[PDB]
């Protein structure tokens, strides 16, 4: 279960690689971007529709 | 100095006027008259001449007859004259 085998990796991961998983018949949610804000605490705002 | 606090996230803030208005701009209509009666004119037509008094040159991009501003009307007497000779008055 939370080990997985992939057929053809990369050797390129090193530890905070971020794994997807996408199945079929799934409505993948796009989004787009309008509004981004800084901050001096070094984070962005996004407001996106 | 280091944190910043209230982060303050604005969403339906701006969503509440309209969702086509962040991503269109909208249009300007006119103001609406009522001598004028129901002709509903827009800023980008004019078909009647205007007076060149202290107002900007028009400008026109494409087709679309237009009006114009009159600079300068006068009647004077029209003289016989062709461009030759033949004046015949008879």
């Amino acid at each position: 279960v939370k080990v997985k085998v992939s057929r053809v990796p990369d050797g390129v991961a090193e530890y905070s690689v971020w794994e997807l998983k996408l199945p079929t018949l799934r409505q993948r949610l796009f989004r787009c971007v309008s509004i981004r804000e800084n901050d001096d605490g070094t984070y962005a705002i996004t407001a996106v529709q | 100095g280091g944190m910043t606090g209230v982060l303050f996230s604005l969403g339906a803030s701006m969503v509440l006027g309209g969702v086509a208005q962040m991503l269109a701009p909208k249009a300007r209509t006119p103001r609406i008259q009522t001598t004028d009666n129901g002709k509903q004119n827009t800023y980008f037509s004019s078909l009647d001449n205007m007076v060149a008094q202290g107002n900007v040159l028009p400008v026109l991009y494409g087709e679309m007859r237009v009006g114009s501003r009159v600079v300068s009307q006068e009647i004077s007497t029209a003289d016989e004259g062709d461009g030759g000779q033949v004046v015949v008055i008879g």
